[PDB]
RNA sequence: UCCGUGAUAGUUUAAUGGUCAGAAUGGGCGCUUGUCGCGUGCCAGAUCGGGGUUCAAUUCCCCGUCGCGGAGCCA
RNA sequence: GUUCUAUCAGGUAAAGCCAAUGAUUAGAGGCAUUGGGGACGUCCUCGACCUAUUCUCAAACUUUAAAUAGGUAGGGGCGCGGCUGCUUCGGUGAGCCGUGCCAUCGGGUGCUCCAAGUGGGCCAUUUUUGGUAAGCAGAACUGGCGAUGCGGGAUGAACCGGAAGCCGGGUUACGGUGCCCAACUGCGCGCUAACCUAGAACCCACAAAGGGUGUUGGUCGAUUAAGACAGCAGGACGGUGGUCAUGGAAGUCGAAAUCCGCUAAGGAGUGUGUAACAACUCACCUGCCGAAUCAACUAGCCCCGAAAAUGGAUG
RNA sequence: GCAGGUGUCCUAAGAUGAGCUCAACGAGAACAGAAAUCUCGUGUGGAACAAAAGGGUAAAAGCUCGUUUGAUUCUGAUUUC
RNA sequence: GGAUGCGAUCAUACCAGCACUAAGGCAUCGGAUCCCGUCAGAACUCCGAAGUUAAGCGUGCUUGGGCGAGAGUAGUACAAGGAUGGGUGACCUCUUGGGAAGUCCUCGUGUUGCAUUCCC
């Protein structure tokens, strides 16, 4: 899109703004559909799932986080259908970039005199994706794990701050796999 | 814009009460009457509107001065930049708590002399405290009052902090 | 379902909760106002309390003379109207001679003259009278504030004849005279000004006179009877008897007493979860069941 | 929690709290407040002023104002009311204008009751007789000093209420 | 690009004290007249876009799109 | 000044407040119009849209509880006798005066007069707020430069050592010991061969996302003399030119379906075909060979990504 | 620097005392939708307090009712400044 | 062992549910000519006992959801002091002194001070 590359808002450096009754003016938010997949179902006939954890602590772009998910999201169609397992996206963009846009060209650019200086139009919007934080968290059934695997894998050369794919696992699968049919 | 002290402004412990403190404050609190040299804290009830000094002064603990009618005269010495002053704060008794710590403290104070009596009547430890107490001549107090208002006119940091 | 009332209670805890802290059992109760009692507390005049209403009410009255201390108030003095017949006395005691009296019961019991410490000159008694307008000497009441309470000041009225058994009884309690029940409206004799009557002891007696079927023991000349005895000068009771077994007891108390929890909560558990493995249904309050052991665990294993 | 099975009545038994007889229509469309004579004649006590607070989006902007009125009727006043109230809607009829919580209201015009059409100077067409129905013990919600809540216990039921008042005269 | 200056019906253009909005022309309907026109009675606006303050905003603030005027040195 | 008391920065789970946005299970009630029906001598039910309430996944104000952490606050008694107070001709202490009695530091330090440059800074560290950033701007808390030598960093205001009267000798700090340059071409071990590379920090010393059977090393699974992995060599009849579909599959466009007789092994087949028809290999099994093999996690260094201006360097 | 207010408006929009307690939602009232009004039940700070923000408070500081004038004169210890 | 008045601790003192101040130690209750009051005794209030325990006040219990408090279970976040400690860098890290958190179990559906003082 037109330019501004992301490196500029890419550090954790500034203080955390995303208050929509008082910055007025915010523009659309992405991605267009966080969990992809089913949607007549939660967890059930999945009994795995699979998660992408950030090694490094960033703000990645609002478009970078529509980027990861259209290739991985393509991948799953392509290779399983339309109403296959789900997905889910759960980082989500918080930070509203103000930030100097619109310079002009004269002996001024900021036009007022050169101050700029706050109340700035915005731009866009950035997630805070913390450390450990999983920002994709994908059920799945185990045959087709391998299927998000290489989604995944599409998904991560497209944000900023480097990320590990992992069979993700609470109580295992193999707690709850049993502590299901004790209280029962 | 200069500095000021916006007497009202960064207000949020000095005005809001936890959840387990909200509701009218009962009313012991607005009875309560202290006696001269009474330790007491001003740290405001938020509850009550009245009788508040500037919320600058939270937290300090004064000693009672002198009363005036319902309020209450506590001093207090400010703190931090250079020279400063003893200044007297006029509080009514629903912000100005007792220190409980001056009580424990009368009380560590009486079971020490109880001690004082017994072991200087048939008992023995110290020998070298008991030669400073025995000659003293005493009293009260206040040229030492004004020593005690002269040096927290602090030195040291207020040369320190007159820069940087 | 759909229901109204717990469901916009039980969310709403947090509210709740508050709502029982803010303020304590009395105002619970619904009993005591904390901003009169701060008007009429701060000052060391004790409260000249007196109750009457939705309380003991209709029936009997009371008079207290309560001092603030470390551990809480301390009446110094009671009376109710109740040992008032001790004195002689048999017709009403929920009446305006009755409140009348019995607050020179408290009045003349918290001098009674008392201790090593004494106190009856310049001049206790003020006699049962029939007074005008407050006659002291004279100038700055002192020891006593009248607590009205929840009850009013309604013009005329026997939250007043208390406090003028109070002040007839060397108890001074402060006043001005503009909305109060004057002499006659104990009766005594009466009147002036906007409000009126000029006659109220003896209420009553009007009334009686005004024929028809009521209490037996006649006439207005009987509020005069016993308001003489109640004039004359002798303190003090109460009282003597004997104490007092053992032990508690009562068979009220005992078809409740003592505790038991640990136990019973354990015991109806126990009925509780044989309950629901013989069926398996509901619970308590209000759904789950395939199929539990108790409590908020069973509740998380019914999802996944 | 109804606690019926014991032994019973006369404190259980419901009540008149009151009957309000209540006028809304304003102002200047009919006058004054001229339909208080009509109210006057039929409840026998003389109507109260209504005022409004908050929101009109409609003429109604005076805000206080004379607007409606009313008469709290209770005691004989109140059933006496009720007889000659009672017979004109017809009966029977029926279990939906009762509240579950065991009130029951209806209208018509002030010119239904024996009364003169005469001494009415206007008659205007409805407006609620509204019936509370309680039990003795009401006056705890009611009175200042120990206000409770009144329990699903002592609260009053469409069938009690349907109950008490179809026993009388209808 | 800075400091100044406006906008109200199809079009040109009045106006207020915070509670109330006009005119002329143009146009829509009759009558003139054989028919048009000249003339004669009749009619009809989200006060630029925009948010805020208030008991009540066409009227009082702030921003903006446009149309205007006036400046912009010693190179 | 550690220890006692207070209460407070603070920002994650929860509560009130509010929440963008997308991902929703169970289940009551709103509204609208239409469609269908049995039950019975209208009713009632059902369906097409919304909302309770159970309610999961993720930041955001206040409060808990902060945990925190620095702060930040604070470290004489009794009796006797007179006089007094405020608040019933009423109850009390407190105040006052008089008189007696009994009780881990270590000059870091008070007051007065008169005078100075100021009354424009900088940087680093920590915490910040704005700004893409900046040898930016603007604060906080502190140490230094300014106004501080001397020794180390090639040079070097503010990094390190270090705070200095002068001199003398000794030993050291930081840092360093191949030469330039005093002092080790020191010891035990391991990795790298790119001249990586001789580097705390720096506008100054670059190197990323991503990739790498380079090499070492650690681990786990499975496979092995009941002979593996690879290579080379050798065995495969018949049902039946497999059912669909289609000019056409018929092993070999696309899609069923993958069994068995006859058998010691012998799949309705792995890649090469002709428009289509036409052959060869191969699954599995066997020999020859003889010893480890394969899979997979994890980690180091190196390698790669890697283009700039008068002449080559880590001084 | 973010966010947003005050340069007014008020003799009642002050004072006190008695007396009352919400906003709001459900259920009820022919007509009325804006529909007040009238009723019942639940109802703790979510309401209400002229005005920012914020914080406060439920027999109130909030509500209702009467009365009243202390928005009186003169003085000020002390805090802010 | 304790109901009745006035209060302290003001989220261990709740929402909800089940036994009890009580033949002469309460509230419902009755009269309202009345003081008082309302529109209307409903509230308010002079007067007062025939009923009631049925409540309210409050007494024995119920932890159920709520939560204080604590026990295990999440040493995880976070942060003070110091490092020629690592990393190209955002960043991490050792050391020194500190250390919330959700779940489960648990205790808890009061406590305390003055009154009037009571059936046994």
């Amino acid at each position: 899109m037109g330019r501004r590359p992301a490196r500029c808002y890419r550090q954790i450096k500034n203080k955390p703004y995303p208050k929509s009754r008082y910055c007025r003016g915010v523009p659309d938010p992405k991605i267009r559909i966080y969990d992809v997949g089913m949607k007549k179902k939660g967890v059930d006939e999945f009994p795995y799932c699979v998660h992408l954890v950030s090694w490094e602590k960033e703000n990645v772009s609002s478009e970078a986080l529509e980027a990861a998910r259209i290739a991985c999201n393509k991948y799953m169609t392509k290779n399983a259908g339309k109403d296959a397992f789900h997905l889910r996206v759960r980082v989500h963009p918080f930070h509203v970039l103000r930030i100097n846009k619109m310079l002009s060209c004269a002996g001024a650019d900021r036009l007022q005199t050169g101050m700029r200086g706050a109340f700035g139009k915005p731009q866009g919007t950035c997630a805070r994706v913390d450390i450990g934080q999983v920002l994709l968290s994908v059920r799945c059934k185990e045959s087709n794990a391998k299927h998000a695997e290489e989604a995944l894998r599409r998904a991560k050369f497209k944000f900023p701050g480097r990320q590990k794919i992992i069979h993700s696992r609470k109580w295992g699968f193999t707690k709850f796999t049993r502590e299901e049919y004790v209280k029962l | 814009m200069p500095a000021g002290h916006g007497l009202r402004s960064r207000t949020r412990d000095l005005f809001a009460r936890p959840f387990r403190k909200k509701g009218y404050i009962p009313l012991t609190t607005y009875l309560r009457t202290y006696k001269v040299g009474e330790h007491v804290d001003v740290k405001v009830n938020g509850a009550v509107h009245k009788g508040m000094p500037h919320k600058f002064y939270h937290g300090r603990t004064g000693r009672v001065w002198n009363v005036t009618k319902r309020a209450i005269g506590v001093e207090i010495n400010k703190q931090v930049g250079n020279r400063i002053i003893k200044k007297r704060i006029h509080v009514r008794v629903e912000h100005v708590q007792p220190s409980r710590c001056n009580e424990e403290f009368l009380q560590r104070k009486l079971n020490n002399d109880k001690l004082k009596a017994e072991a200087k009547a048939r008992g023995e430890v110290i020998s070298t405290k008991r030669q400073p107490a025995g000659p003293k001549p005493g009293f009260m107090v206040e040229g030492t009052t004004i020593e005690t208002v002269t040096p927290i006119p602090y030195d040291v940091v207020n040369d320190l902090k007159g820069g940087y | 379902m759909s229901l109204q009332g717990g469901f916009v209670k039980t969310q709403k805890t947090h509210a709740y909760f508050k709502r029982f802290q803010v303020k304590f059992k009395r105002r619970r109760q619904g009993k005591t106002d904390y901003r009169a009692r701060i008007r009429l507390t701060n000052q060391d005049k004790n409260k000249y309390n007196t109750p009457k209403y939705r309380f003991v009410t209709n029936k009997d009255i009371t008079a207290q003379i309560v001092y603030a201390t470390i551990a809480g108030d301390i009446v110094m003095a009671a009376a109710y109207s109740h040992e008032l017949p001790r004195y002689g006395l048999e017709v009403g005691l929920t009446n305006y001679a009755a409140a009348y009296c019995t607050g020179l019961l408290l009045a003349r019991r918290v001098l009674t003259l008392r201790g090593l410490d004494q106190e009856y000159e310049g001049n206790v008694e003020a006699t049962g009278e029939d007074y005008y307008v407050e006659p002291a000497d004279e100038r700055r009441p002192f020891r006593a504030l009248l607590d009205v309470g929840l009850i009013r000041t309604t013009t005329g009225n026997r939250v007043f004849g208390a406090l003028k058994g109070a002040l007839d009884g060397g108890l001074d309690i402060p006043h001005s005279d503009k909305r109060f029940a004057g002499f006659k409206k104990d009766e005594k004799q009466l009147d002036s000004d906007i409000h009126r009557k000029y006659i109220y002891g003896g209420h009553v007696a009007d009334y009686m006179r005004s024929m028809a079927e009521e209490e037996p023991e006649k006439f207005q000349a009987h509020f005069s009877e016993y308001l003489k005895k109640g004039i004359d000068a002798d303190g003090m009771e109460s009282l003597y008897k004997k104490v007092h077994a053992a032990i508690r007891a009562d068979p009220t108390m005992a078809k409740s007493t003592k505790k038991e929890p640990a136990t019973h909560k354990r015991y109806n558990l126990k009925k509780l979860t044989y309950e629901q493995r013989k069926a398996s249904l509901v619970e308590r309050l209000n759904a789950l069941n395939s199929s539990a052991g108790a409590d908020d665990d069973d509740e998380e294993e019914d999802d996944e | 929690m109804s606690t019926e099975k014991k032994q019973l009545n006369p404190m259980r038994d419901i009540k008149v709290q009151k009957l309000v007889l209540n006028i809304s229509v304003g102002e200047s469309g009919d006058r004054l407040t001229r339909a208080s004579k009509v109210l006057e004649q039929l409840s026998g006590q003389s109507p109260v002023f209504s005022k409004a607070r908050y929101t009109v989006r409609s003429f109604g902007i005076r805000r206080n104002e004379k607007i409606a009125c009313y008469v709290t009727i209770r005691g004989e006043k109140a059933m006496q009311l009720l007889e000659s109230g009672l017979k004109v809607k017809e009966y029977e009829l029926l279990r939906r204008n009762f509240s579950d919580t065991g009130c029951f209201g209806f209208g018509i015009q002030e010119h239904i009751d024996l009364g003169m059409k005469y001494d009415p100077s206007t008659g205007i067409y409805g407006m609620d007789f509204f019936v509370v129905l309680e039990r003795a013990g009401y006056r705890v919600s009611r009175r200042r000093r120990c206000k409770a809540r009144v329990g699903i216990h002592q609260r009053v039921t469409k069938e009690d209420a349907m109950k008490w008042f179809q026993v009388k005269y209808e």
